[PDB]
Protein backbone atom coordinates (compact mmCIF):
# COMPACT_ATOMS: atom_id res chain seq x y z
CA UNK A 1 0.00 0.00 0.00
CA UNK A 2 2.16 2.71 -1.24
CA UNK A 3 0.33 6.10 -1.05
CA UNK A 4 0.08 10.04 -0.73
CA UNK A 5 -2.43 11.96 1.51
CA UNK A 6 -2.30 15.51 1.08
CA UNK A 7 -4.19 17.97 4.51
CA UNK A 8 -4.56 21.72 4.58
CA UNK A 9 -7.36 23.26 2.40
CA UNK A 10 -9.82 25.51 3.09
CA UNK A 11 -11.51 28.76 2.76
CA UNK A 12 -9.07 31.75 2.74
CA UNK A 13 -9.65 36.06 2.92
CA UNK A 14 -7.32 37.20 -0.41
CA UNK A 15 -3.35 37.73 1.01
CA UNK A 16 -3.98 35.50 3.90
CA UNK A 17 -1.88 32.44 4.66
CA UNK A 18 -2.52 28.50 4.61
CA UNK A 19 -0.17 25.51 5.19
CA UNK A 20 -0.38 21.98 3.36
CA UNK A 21 0.78 19.12 4.37
CA UNK A 22 1.45 15.58 2.78
CA UNK A 23 1.69 12.62 4.43
CA UNK A 24 3.65 9.08 2.46
CA UNK A 25 3.16 5.94 3.48
CA UNK A 26 4.68 2.67 2.21
CA UNK A 27 8.24 3.54 0.79
CA UNK A 28 11.54 5.06 1.98
CA UNK A 29 10.59 8.61 1.16
CA UNK A 30 14.59 9.34 1.94
CA UNK A 31 15.14 8.27 -1.32
CA UNK A 32 12.72 10.10 -3.62
CA UNK A 33 11.94 13.93 -5.00
CA UNK A 34 8.76 15.38 -4.50
CA UNK A 35 6.71 17.63 -6.43
CA UNK A 36 3.36 19.70 -6.10
CA UNK A 37 0.74 20.18 -8.83
CA UNK A 38 -2.13 22.09 -8.59
CA UNK A 39 -5.50 22.28 -10.86
CA UNK A 40 -8.11 25.25 -10.63
CA UNK A 41 -11.87 24.09 -11.23
CA UNK A 42 -12.66 22.82 -14.38
CA UNK A 43 -8.92 23.43 -15.52
CA UNK A 44 -5.63 21.97 -16.60
CA UNK A 45 -2.50 20.76 -14.59
CA UNK A 46 0.09 22.94 -13.28
CA UNK A 47 3.28 22.36 -11.73
CA UNK A 48 4.06 24.47 -8.85
CA UNK A 49 7.11 22.84 -6.92
CA UNK A 50 9.50 20.38 -6.77
CA UNK A 51 12.36 19.39 -3.84
CA UNK A 52 15.34 16.88 -3.93
CA UNK A 53 15.76 13.90 -1.27
CA UNK A 54 18.18 16.01 1.03
CA UNK A 55 16.33 19.05 0.47
CA UNK A 56 19.14 21.14 -1.77
CA UNK A 57 17.61 21.15 -5.28
CA UNK A 58 14.39 23.54 -4.77
CA UNK A 59 12.69 24.71 -7.94
CA UNK A 60 9.09 26.95 -8.75
CA UNK A 61 6.59 28.00 -11.63
CA UNK A 62 7.26 31.48 -12.17
CA UNK A 63 3.66 31.86 -10.97
CA UNK A 64 4.25 31.25 -7.10
CA UNK A 65 8.39 32.24 -6.75
CA UNK A 66 8.52 34.79 -3.81
CA UNK A 67 4.99 33.68 -1.96
CA UNK A 68 5.17 29.80 -1.88
CA UNK A 69 7.64 28.04 0.09
CA UNK A 70 8.22 24.20 -0.26
CA UNK A 71 9.72 22.43 2.68
CA UNK A 72 10.29 18.73 3.95
CA UNK A 73 11.05 16.53 7.42
CA UNK A 74 12.29 12.54 6.35
CA UNK A 75 11.78 11.88 10.13
CA UNK A 76 8.09 12.36 9.44
CA UNK A 77 7.57 11.35 6.12
CA UNK A 78 5.87 14.17 5.38
CA UNK A 79 5.85 17.64 2.21
CA UNK A 80 4.85 20.72 3.40
CA UNK A 81 3.61 24.27 0.61
CA UNK A 82 3.90 27.15 3.18
CA UNK A 83 1.67 29.70 0.84
CA UNK A 84 1.54 33.76 1.85
CA UNK A 85 0.16 36.20 0.06
CA UNK A 86 -2.44 33.99 -1.47
CA UNK A 87 -4.23 35.59 -4.43
CA UNK A 88 -7.92 34.40 -6.11
CA UNK A 89 -5.98 32.95 -9.08
CA UNK A 90 -4.31 30.62 -6.31
CA UNK A 91 -7.94 28.99 -6.20
CA UNK A 92 -7.39 25.22 -7.08
CA UNK A 93 -7.18 21.17 -5.69
CA UNK A 94 -3.07 21.01 -4.59
CA UNK A 95 -2.04 17.30 -5.40
CA UNK A 96 1.05 15.56 -4.11
CA UNK A 97 3.15 13.39 -6.37
CA UNK A 98 6.12 11.40 -5.97
CA UNK A 99 9.62 11.23 -8.52
CA UNK A 100 11.01 8.07 -10.09
CA UNK A 101 15.22 8.88 -9.83
CA UNK A 102 16.06 6.41 -12.99
CA UNK A 103 12.63 8.06 -15.38
CA UNK A 104 11.40 11.38 -13.49
CA UNK A 105 8.20 10.04 -13.79
CA UNK A 106 4.83 10.81 -11.23
CA UNK A 107 4.14 7.43 -10.59
CA UNK A 108 2.16 7.98 -7.03
CA UNK A 109 -0.19 10.89 -6.63
CA UNK A 110 -2.17 11.66 -3.67
CA UNK A 111 -6.52 12.45 -3.79
CA UNK A 112 -5.95 16.43 -3.33
CA UNK A 113 -6.86 19.27 -1.48
CA UNK A 114 -8.94 22.41 -2.07
CA UNK A 115 -7.80 25.60 -1.11
CA UNK A 116 -10.37 28.61 -1.91
CA UNK A 117 -9.19 31.98 -2.44
CA UNK A 118 -12.04 34.38 -1.55
CA UNK A 119 -0.96 29.66 -21.59
CA UNK A 120 0.73 26.18 -21.15
CA UNK A 121 4.39 25.93 -22.84
CA UNK A 122 3.53 22.38 -24.64
CA UNK A 123 0.59 22.20 -26.81
CA UNK A 124 -1.89 20.12 -27.25
CA UNK A 125 -5.61 19.47 -29.47
CA UNK A 126 -8.44 20.67 -26.87
CA UNK A 127 -10.51 17.29 -28.27
CA UNK A 128 -9.92 14.41 -29.81
CA UNK A 129 -12.82 11.33 -30.42
CA UNK A 130 -13.83 7.93 -31.96
CA UNK A 131 -15.75 4.97 -32.14
CA UNK A 132 -14.89 1.66 -30.46
CA UNK A 133 -12.06 -0.19 -31.73
CA UNK A 134 -11.02 2.56 -34.10
CA UNK A 135 -7.51 4.12 -33.48
CA UNK A 136 -6.79 7.88 -32.23
CA UNK A 137 -3.75 9.92 -31.61
CA UNK A 138 -2.78 12.64 -29.58
CA UNK A 139 -0.19 15.24 -30.21
CA UNK A 140 1.93 17.37 -27.74
CA UNK A 141 4.01 20.06 -28.88
CA UNK A 142 7.42 21.61 -27.33
CA UNK A 143 10.98 23.29 -28.28
CA UNK A 144 14.78 22.44 -28.14
CA UNK A 145 15.13 23.13 -24.36
CA UNK A 146 11.67 20.57 -23.38
CA UNK A 147 10.81 17.83 -25.90
CA UNK A 148 14.12 18.51 -27.61
CA UNK A 149 16.15 17.68 -24.37
CA UNK A 150 14.32 15.40 -22.20
CA UNK A 151 11.84 12.56 -22.32
CA UNK A 152 7.72 12.80 -22.04
CA UNK A 153 5.47 11.79 -19.34
CA UNK A 154 1.74 11.02 -20.06
CA UNK A 155 -1.17 11.04 -17.67
CA UNK A 156 -4.78 9.70 -17.96
CA UNK A 157 -7.46 11.84 -15.82
CA UNK A 158 -11.09 9.88 -15.52
CA UNK A 159 -13.90 11.89 -14.48
CA UNK A 160 -13.87 12.94 -10.97
CA UNK A 161 -10.50 11.49 -9.93
CA UNK A 162 -6.77 12.25 -9.85
CA UNK A 163 -4.02 11.79 -12.59
CA UNK A 164 -2.57 8.65 -13.33
CA UNK A 165 0.74 8.09 -14.88
CA UNK A 166 -0.38 6.44 -18.34
CA UNK A 167 3.30 6.74 -20.34
CA UNK A 168 7.19 7.42 -19.24
CA UNK A 169 10.10 7.91 -21.25
CA UNK A 170 8.24 8.57 -24.50
CA UNK A 171 6.92 4.97 -24.80
CA UNK A 172 7.39 2.44 -21.53
CA UNK A 173 4.54 1.49 -19.94
CA UNK A 174 4.44 0.97 -16.45
CA UNK A 175 2.67 -2.17 -14.66
CA UNK A 176 -1.15 -2.54 -15.13
CA UNK A 177 -1.54 0.23 -18.53
CA UNK A 178 -2.66 -1.89 -21.25
CA UNK A 179 -1.01 -2.27 -24.26
CA UNK A 180 -3.66 -0.44 -26.17
CA UNK A 181 -1.54 2.96 -25.07
CA UNK A 182 1.90 3.72 -26.78
CA UNK A 183 4.01 6.55 -27.57
CA UNK A 184 6.49 8.69 -29.69
CA UNK A 185 8.84 11.13 -29.58
CA UNK A 186 10.52 12.72 -32.57
CA UNK A 187 12.27 16.11 -32.72
CA UNK A 188 10.24 18.69 -30.19
CA UNK A 189 7.16 17.11 -31.00
CA UNK A 190 5.54 13.63 -29.47
CA UNK A 191 2.74 11.91 -29.51
CA UNK A 192 0.01 9.32 -27.46
CA UNK A 193 -1.49 6.28 -29.24
CA UNK A 194 -4.61 4.52 -28.18
CA UNK A 195 -5.05 1.25 -31.01
CA UNK A 196 -8.51 -0.05 -30.67
CA UNK A 197 -10.60 2.30 -28.66
CA UNK A 198 -12.49 0.81 -25.26
CA UNK A 199 -15.65 3.17 -23.62
CA UNK A 200 -13.67 3.26 -20.16
CA UNK A 201 -10.72 5.40 -22.39
CA UNK A 202 -13.50 8.24 -22.19
CA UNK A 203 -11.05 10.91 -19.89
CA UNK A 204 -8.68 13.59 -20.04
CA UNK A 205 -4.65 13.42 -21.25
CA UNK A 206 -1.91 15.31 -20.53
CA UNK A 207 1.68 15.31 -21.68
CA UNK A 208 4.35 16.62 -19.73
CA UNK A 209 8.33 17.48 -19.91
CA UNK A 210 11.59 19.04 -18.29
CA UNK A 211 12.40 22.79 -19.48
CA UNK A 212 16.45 22.85 -19.21
CA UNK A 213 15.72 27.09 -19.63
CA UNK A 214 12.52 27.67 -17.32
CA UNK A 215 14.25 25.09 -14.73
CA UNK A 216 10.58 23.74 -14.51
CA UNK A 217 8.33 21.33 -15.52
CA UNK A 218 5.84 22.41 -18.26
CA UNK A 219 2.75 20.80 -18.99
CA UNK A 220 0.23 20.34 -22.18
CA UNK A 221 -2.80 22.06 -21.90
CA UNK A 222 -4.65 18.52 -21.77
CA UNK A 223 -7.11 16.62 -24.05
CA UNK A 224 -10.88 15.66 -23.48
CA UNK A 225 -10.92 12.51 -25.57
CA UNK A 226 -14.85 11.11 -26.18
CA UNK A 227 -16.18 7.81 -27.15
CA UNK A 228 -18.67 7.91 -29.63
CA UNK A 229 -21.60 5.62 -31.00
CA UNK A 230 -21.32 2.27 -28.68
CA UNK A 231 -24.00 0.27 -26.69
CA UNK B 1 32.79 25.44 -4.83
CA UNK B 2 30.60 23.14 -2.82
CA UNK B 3 30.34 20.67 -5.36
CA UNK B 4 34.27 20.11 -6.01
CA UNK B 5 34.51 19.55 -2.27
CA UNK B 6 31.77 17.10 -2.03
CA UNK B 7 32.45 14.74 -4.82
CA UNK B 8 35.83 14.54 -3.80
CA UNK B 9 34.93 13.45 -0.01
CA UNK B 10 33.07 10.63 -1.41
CA UNK B 11 35.12 9.67 -4.14
CA UNK B 12 38.36 9.86 -1.51
CA UNK B 13 36.19 8.16 1.90
CA UNK B 14 35.33 5.24 -0.65
CA UNK B 15 38.87 4.79 -2.88
CA UNK B 16 40.54 4.55 1.13
CA UNK B 17 37.96 1.90 2.18
CA UNK B 18 38.68 0.06 -1.00
CA UNK B 19 42.24 -0.66 -0.51
CA UNK B 20 42.16 -0.96 3.76
CA UNK B 21 39.20 -3.08 3.49
CA UNK B 22 37.92 -0.97 6.66
CA UNK B 23 34.60 1.09 6.64
CA UNK B 24 34.58 4.42 8.47
CA UNK B 25 23.57 13.47 5.58
CA UNK B 26 23.69 13.98 1.68
CA UNK B 27 26.83 12.54 1.51
CA UNK B 28 26.22 9.59 3.84
CA UNK B 29 23.51 8.32 1.49
CA UNK B 30 26.00 8.68 -1.37
CA UNK B 31 28.58 6.41 0.22
CA UNK B 32 25.86 3.35 0.66
CA UNK B 33 24.90 4.02 -3.10
CA UNK B 34 28.44 3.71 -4.15
CA UNK B 35 29.38 0.40 -2.25
CA UNK B 36 26.32 -1.49 -3.66
CA UNK B 37 26.52 -0.33 -7.29
CA UNK B 38 30.48 0.24 -7.37
CA UNK B 39 31.27 -3.67 -6.06
CA UNK B 40 28.36 -4.51 -8.28
CA UNK B 41 30.19 -3.09 -11.69
CA UNK B 42 33.56 -3.99 -10.08
CA UNK B 43 32.28 -8.07 -10.44
CA UNK B 44 30.27 -7.14 -13.46
CA UNK B 45 33.66 -5.26 -15.76
CA UNK B 46 36.18 -7.92 -13.76
CA UNK B 47 37.65 -8.86 -17.53
CA UNK B 48 37.57 -5.45 -18.53
CA UNK B 49 39.52 -4.09 -15.95
CA UNK B 50 42.36 -6.31 -15.45
CA UNK B 51 42.99 -5.68 -19.03
CA UNK B 52 43.19 -2.10 -18.65
CA UNK B 53 45.36 -2.44 -15.29
CA UNK B 54 47.49 -4.16 -16.81
CA UNK B 55 47.96 -2.26 -20.33
CA UNK B 56 48.28 0.67 -17.87
CA UNK B 57 51.18 -0.55 -15.94
CA UNK B 58 51.02 1.00 -13.17
CA UNK B 59 54.44 0.49 -10.82
CA UNK B 60 55.04 3.98 -9.55
CA UNK B 61 54.17 7.73 -8.58
CA UNK B 62 55.07 8.54 -11.99
CA UNK B 63 52.42 6.23 -13.75
CA UNK B 64 49.91 7.78 -11.45
CA UNK B 65 50.25 11.49 -12.56
CA UNK B 66 50.30 10.02 -16.19
CA UNK B 67 46.93 8.71 -15.34
CA UNK B 68 45.25 11.85 -15.94
CA UNK B 69 45.65 11.66 -19.60
CA UNK B 70 44.05 8.28 -20.62
CA UNK B 71 41.73 9.74 -17.95
CA UNK B 72 40.46 12.44 -19.83
CA UNK B 73 40.91 11.02 -23.44
CA UNK B 74 38.13 7.77 -22.64
CA UNK B 75 36.01 9.44 -20.55
CA UNK B 76 35.57 12.18 -23.03
CA UNK B 77 35.05 10.40 -25.74
CA UNK B 78 31.32 8.92 -26.25
CA UNK B 79 27.86 10.75 -24.07
CA UNK B 80 28.21 10.53 -20.70
CA UNK B 81 25.55 8.51 -17.77
CA UNK B 82 25.32 7.51 -14.17
CA UNK B 83 26.79 4.43 -15.48
CA UNK B 84 29.68 5.58 -17.01
CA UNK B 85 30.28 8.02 -14.40
CA UNK B 86 30.07 4.71 -11.46
CA UNK B 87 32.21 2.86 -13.71
CA UNK B 88 34.84 5.91 -13.45
CA UNK B 89 34.72 5.55 -9.64
CA UNK B 90 34.69 1.94 -9.78
CA UNK B 91 38.20 1.60 -11.58
CA UNK B 92 39.39 3.86 -9.49
CA UNK B 93 38.48 1.66 -6.43
CA UNK B 94 40.12 -1.48 -8.53
CA UNK B 95 43.50 0.75 -9.12
CA UNK B 96 43.68 1.62 -5.76
CA UNK B 97 43.47 -1.85 -4.49
CA UNK B 98 46.67 -2.69 -6.52
CA UNK B 99 48.27 0.32 -5.31
CA UNK B 100 48.06 -1.12 -2.05
CA UNK B 101 49.64 -4.72 -3.00
CA UNK B 102 52.37 -2.90 -4.68
CA UNK B 103 52.83 -0.57 -1.66
CA UNK B 104 52.15 2.49 -3.32
CA UNK B 105 49.07 3.58 -0.68
CA UNK B 106 50.33 7.43 -0.48
CA UNK B 107 49.29 7.40 -3.97
CA UNK B 108 45.66 6.73 -3.31
CA UNK B 109 44.90 10.49 -2.67
CA UNK B 110 45.99 12.14 -5.55
CA UNK B 111 44.20 9.59 -7.77
CA UNK B 112 41.21 10.50 -5.90
CA UNK B 113 41.92 14.26 -6.61
CA UNK B 114 42.44 13.29 -10.22
CA UNK B 115 39.10 11.45 -10.98
CA UNK B 116 37.41 14.33 -9.38
CA UNK B 117 39.16 16.89 -11.36
CA UNK B 118 38.17 15.16 -14.55
CA UNK B 119 34.46 14.45 -13.26
CA UNK B 120 33.43 17.98 -12.20
CA UNK B 121 36.09 19.31 -15.06
CA UNK B 122 34.49 17.84 -17.91
CA UNK B 123 30.61 17.15 -16.36
CA UNK B 124 29.79 20.23 -13.81
CA UNK B 125 26.86 21.07 -15.87
CA UNK B 126 25.43 17.55 -16.58
CA UNK B 127 26.11 16.69 -12.78
CA UNK B 128 24.01 20.36 -11.83
CA UNK B 129 21.41 19.63 -14.50
CA UNK B 130 21.34 15.68 -12.51
CA UNK B 131 20.04 17.23 -9.01
CA UNK B 132 24.39 16.17 -7.96
CA UNK B 133 24.64 13.85 -5.23
CA UNK B 134 21.04 13.71 -4.59
CA UNK B 135 20.34 12.79 -8.02
CA UNK B 136 23.03 10.18 -7.78
CA UNK B 137 21.07 8.89 -4.75
CA UNK B 138 17.87 8.47 -6.25
CA UNK B 139 18.89 7.18 -9.28
CA UNK B 140 20.19 3.78 -8.16
CA UNK B 141 17.22 3.42 -5.20
CA UNK B 142 15.85 -0.20 -5.44
C1 LIG C 1 37.65 -0.30 -22.08
C2 LIG C 1 36.39 -0.81 -21.46
N1 LIG C 1 35.62 -1.63 -22.14
N2 LIG C 1 34.56 -1.90 -21.32
C3 LIG C 1 33.51 -2.80 -21.79
C4 LIG C 1 34.66 -1.27 -20.13
C5 LIG C 1 33.65 -1.39 -19.03
C6 LIG C 1 35.85 -0.57 -20.18
C7 LIG C 1 36.38 0.33 -19.12
C8 LIG C 1 37.53 -0.03 -18.41
C9 LIG C 1 38.08 0.83 -17.47
C10 LIG C 1 37.54 2.09 -17.26
C11 LIG C 1 36.42 2.50 -17.99
C12 LIG C 1 35.59 3.67 -17.97
C13 LIG C 1 35.89 4.93 -17.20
C14 LIG C 1 36.74 5.92 -17.98
C15 LIG C 1 37.96 6.39 -17.23
O1 LIG C 1 38.89 5.33 -17.00
C16 LIG C 1 40.21 5.80 -16.70
C17 LIG C 1 41.17 5.25 -17.77
C18 LIG C 1 42.46 4.63 -17.24
C19 LIG C 1 43.03 5.40 -16.05
C20 LIG C 1 42.01 5.51 -14.95
C21 LIG C 1 42.40 5.45 -13.61
C22 LIG C 1 41.46 5.56 -12.59
C23 LIG C 1 40.13 5.73 -12.90
C24 LIG C 1 39.72 5.79 -14.22
C25 LIG C 1 40.64 5.64 -15.26
C26 LIG C 1 34.64 3.50 -18.96
C27 LIG C 1 33.50 4.34 -19.38
O2 LIG C 1 33.69 5.64 -19.38
O3 LIG C 1 32.44 3.82 -19.70
N3 LIG C 1 34.78 2.25 -19.51
C28 LIG C 1 35.85 1.62 -18.93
Amino acid sequence: QVTLKESGGGLVKPGGSLRLSCAASGFTFSSYSMNWVRQAPGKGLEWVSSISSSSSYIYYADSVKGRFTISRDNAKNSLYLQMNSLRAEDTAVYYCARQVGATWAFDIWGQGTLVTVSQSVLTQPPSASGTPGQRVTISCSGSSSNIGSNTVNWYQQLPGTAPKLLIYSNNQRPSGVPDRFSGSKSGTSASLAISGLQSEDEADYYCAAWDDSLNAWVFGGGTKLTVLGAA
Amino acid sequence: DDLYRQSLEIISRYLREQATGSKDAAGRRALETLRRVGDGVQRNHETAFQGMLRKLDIKNEDDVKSLSRVMIHVFSDGVTNWGRIVTLISFGAFVAKHLKTINQESCIEPLAESITDVLVRTKRDWLVKQRGWDGFVEFFHV
